[PDB]
């Protein structure tokens, strides 16, 4: 399996926390930046959509894509339009936005079964 | 007497700085800030203080704690720049010395961004406005201490303080620069600053040196590359810990040795025996700055106001964090003395 | 069928892992904020992008394997490089203890991240079965 | 030297040679400036209108 790297689409404080956790900024050999630092207001939807596509489609080594739930909600249409199970996407809490189960995809999918 | 000649050049400056001190948030204003539950409410309450409409250019949704801290600090910086523009002679030198620490911060920030391959423009935008020098952007060219010193730092006011790079090396260089700068600023106060401000500034710089010495002593324990000879090169020689406790800490290898060395001084015992070490230093700095405001014809008022506003921005930023992140149990963990 | 009972059990574990992850992130964020307080040793008053090492390869990598229809993703402590991330922030002499506490909280979040991803994939696979 | 000059916001340029062989680059720049003057006049006449 080639997918071994962790990609992050997070804000500044979440990026600091994930770096402190030991997640790496670049690919160890290709030296390709697998972090995207989202800045509120200054970063438009097109940038984060492009980076989501980059970490999910063009990169064949990204195993996990950590994205802040408010960034994911910003592009929830694009995030839910993604169906491939190879890059595992997880929504993580942000500094000022706690994890909102309203926006959980798993809970809505369980809703779909009506039981 | 202090008031006899002080007002010839510093009467206007000192009156303006004391107006700034009157602008420091009181305990009631801090309580009103604490009562806020949204950052917009925090902005509303903070507009009832001398911060005023400093966030009026920021929309309600764009408001973040980083923005609040940045704008409060910018207000601080503009006030300091105005006070320094009205300064001449020894007061101008005093405020230049105040800026030299921010110069050291900017140098270390530039080198840290360079070795980390951060964007040059981002590092320059993140540089402290105080402590800016013209050749600061040129510090991105090299990652070698000798190369940057010959290229840039030899022409800066930090040149006397210097008598490839990694994170630990940058840390060592920054702390050596601080040791030399604190010693030079202490000497400048001793020789060129009149008596009440001289004693107040000697006490404040000694406290800053002691804080750095205790931090270095306690943080060298969790490191193996910090040789006991290197610790001597990092501990300033102006504080109350110098030279007895400074020598004791330069040789210690355990926390108990550091605590026994700090039991030497009656000023800093209990710092290690209870609470948080940094809370004790912040409280002591605010107590000393509050006492420096009891001197009426002292230029140490500028330093006291500067440190009090830095602490005030820290407090307001903490309250903003305990508003944004919820966490309202820790919202009162700020140092206030005014 | 008992598959719905296992779905309920997986949802319970997912809820517990969400709660643990949220608590860990809250602790890490508030301790990082309290590191912005106590910024006297910081380069610029903040522990953040000023210290981010864009050449930093992490201490962690992900491992993806497949057994039957279930897919498992695990984060392991592999892949001087790959140093302690506290050193990015001047972690030897110029960090508060609250920054180390924040790092501890986020390093605790990492196993919770892996468990949460595994639970989410397991729930999705079981739902696809039903 | 290039990094030092660019740190001072200096616009560095690549001159072909220390001899008159740079005349071809000068002609190329003259062509580019001629086209750019045409475009600039086209834009500026509408803007001033």
């Amino acid at each position: 399996e080639k997918r071994t790297l962790i990609a992050v689409i997070a804000d500044e404080d979440t990026t600091t926390g994930l770096l402190l956790a030991g997640i790496g900024q670049i690919t160890p050999e290709t030296q390709e930046k697998n972090f995207f630092v989202y800045q509120e207001g200054k970063t438009t939807k097109e940038e984060i959509t492009d980076k989501f596509n980059h970490f999910t489609e063009e990169r064949d080594d990204i195993a996990i894509l950590l994205i802040n739930q408010h960034i994911a909600e910003n592009i929830r249409a694009r995030v839910d339009s993604f169906t491939n199970a190879f890059p595992a996407i997880l929504e993580i809490p942000s500094k000022d936005h706690p994890y909102d189960p309203e926006k959980d995809s798993v809970l809505k999918r369980v809703r779909k079964l009506f039981g | 007497m202090e008031g006899v000649y002080f007002n010839i050049d510093n009467g206007f400056i000192e009156g303006v700085v004391r107006g700034y001190r009157n602008g420091l948030l009181s305990n009631n204003q801090y309580i009103n800030l604490t009562q806020c539950d949204t950052l917009e409410d925090l902005k509303l309450q903070l507009s009832s203080t001398d911060y005023g409409n400093f966030l009026s250019s920021v929309s309600s949704e764009s408001l973040t704690t980083s923005l609040i801290q940045e704008y409060a600090s910018s207000k601080l910086y503009h006030e300091f720049n105005y006070i320094r523009d009205q300064s001449s002679g020894s007061t101008r030198k005093f405020m230049d010395y105040i800026t030299y620490g921010y110069m050291i911060d900017n140098v270390a920030l530039m080198i840290t961004g360079t070795i980390h391959d951060r964007d040059k423009g981002e590092i320059l935008q993140r540089c402290h406005p105080l402590g800016w020098f013209d050749t600061l952007p040129t510090l991105s060219v090299a990652t070698d201490l000798e190369s940057l010193y010959e290229t840039v730092l030899v022409d800066t006011p930090l040149a006397p303080y210097f008598k490839e790079l990694d994170d630990m090396n940058i840390e060592i260089i920054r702390n050596k620069l601080y040791k030399a700068y604190l010693e030079d600023f202490y000497n400048f106060v001793t020789e060129e600053i009149p008596e009440p401000a001289k004693e107040c500034m000697q006490t404040l710089l000694g406290f800053e040196a002691d804080r750095r010495s205790i931090n270095i002593a306690l943080n060298s324990l969790q490191s193996s590359d910090i040789d006991p000879d290197l610790k001597s090169d990092l501990l300033p020689n102006i504080g109350k810990l110098y030279p007895l406790a400074t020598f004791h800490l330069a040789q210690a290898q355990d926390f108990e040795g550091v605590r026994a060395a700090l039991a030497n001084v009656y000023e800093y015992r209990g710092f290690l025996e209870t609470g948080n070490l940094e809370d004790h230093f912040y409280q002591l700095e605010m107590e000393l700055c509050r006492d420096a405001f009891t001197q009426q014809f002292a230029i140490s008022t500028v330093w006291a106001w500067m440190k009090s506003k830095e602490q005030e921005v820290r407090n307001i930023t903490w309250i903003a964090e305990c508003i944004a992140q919820n966490q309202r149990e820790r919202i009162n963990n700020y140092i206030s003395v005014y | 069928d008992e598959q719905y009972l296992r779905l309920i059990e997986l949802l319970s574990n997912y809820d517990s892992t969400l709660e643990q992850l949220q608590k860990g992130f809250q602790d890490g964020y508030i301790q990082l904020s309290r590191s912005n307080y106590y910024n006297k040793d910081s380069l610029r008053g903040n522990y953040g992008e000023d210290y981010w090492d864009e050449t930093y390869i992490g201490q962690l990598m992900a491992t993806v394997e497949e057994k039957n229809s279930k897919v498992v993703v695990e984060i392991v402590k592999r892949k001087k490089q790959d140093y302690d991330p506290i050193l990015m922030f001047g972690g030897v002499l110029s960090v508060p203890s609250s920054l180390r506490q924040s790092q501890t909280s986020f390093k605790g979040c990492i196993p919770l991240i892996a468990q949460l991803i595994n639970y989410k994939n397991e729930i999705l696979t079981l739902v696809e079965t039903l | 030297i290039r990094k030092i000059a660019e740190s001072l916001d200096a616009n560095l340029y690549d001159v072909d040679s220390s001899n008159e062989g740079r005349s071809q680059q000068l002609a190329k720049v003259n062509k580019n400036l001629s086209d750019l003057y045409t475009v600039l006049k086209t834009t500026s006449t509408t803007l001033e209108s």
